[PDB]
């Protein structure tokens, strides 16, 4: 869709521009995390990605998993 | 022969048991400090080992406690 919009740069029709706008809106929604891109139909598999959320802390002494006292 | 308190005769040697050449190797020891980063599991493991007859980690831990803690 976006390639066809790029090719029709000399004069774009209403429907082509509307479809391109819908596509870019969907892409922005995907980027913001408001919608999932989906998985390939052949097998359920989502693309790998880096850790969006990460926290750091020192080892938790005195936790309830100690069971030493 | 010198008679023991229990009544069993034995031979008396004036030289120390630690003065033997074979025992000289174990006499030199490095005093490790197991009080760095103490964990309740670690302390429990040290006490459990000392119960069976280790007596080394517990001794080092007691030495560390008697110097690190002012009140004790």
């Amino acid at each position: 869709v976006v390639a066809w919009f790029y090719l029709n740069e000399s004069q774009p029709t209403e429907q082509i521009t509307a479809t391109y706008r819908d596509t870019v809106r969907w892409l922005e929604q995907v980027r913001d995390g408001k919608t999932d891109p989906g998985v390939e139909s052949r097998t359920a598999a989502s693309p790998e990605g880096e850790d969006l959320v990460q926290v750091q802390s020192d080892p938790p002494v005195f936790s309830r998993k100690q069971k030493g006292f | 022969r010198i008679l023991d308190i229990s009544g069993q005769p034995f031979d008396f040697d004036d030289e120390m048991q630690s003065r033997s050449d074979e025992l000289a190797m174990v006499m030199k020891r490095t005093q490790e400090h197991p009080s760095s980063g103490v964990t309740p599991n670690r302390a429990a493991q040290m006490l459990r080992d000392a119960e069976r007859g280790d007596l080394t980690a517990q001794a080092d831990l007691a030495f560390d406690m008697e110097e690190k803690d002012t009140h004790l």
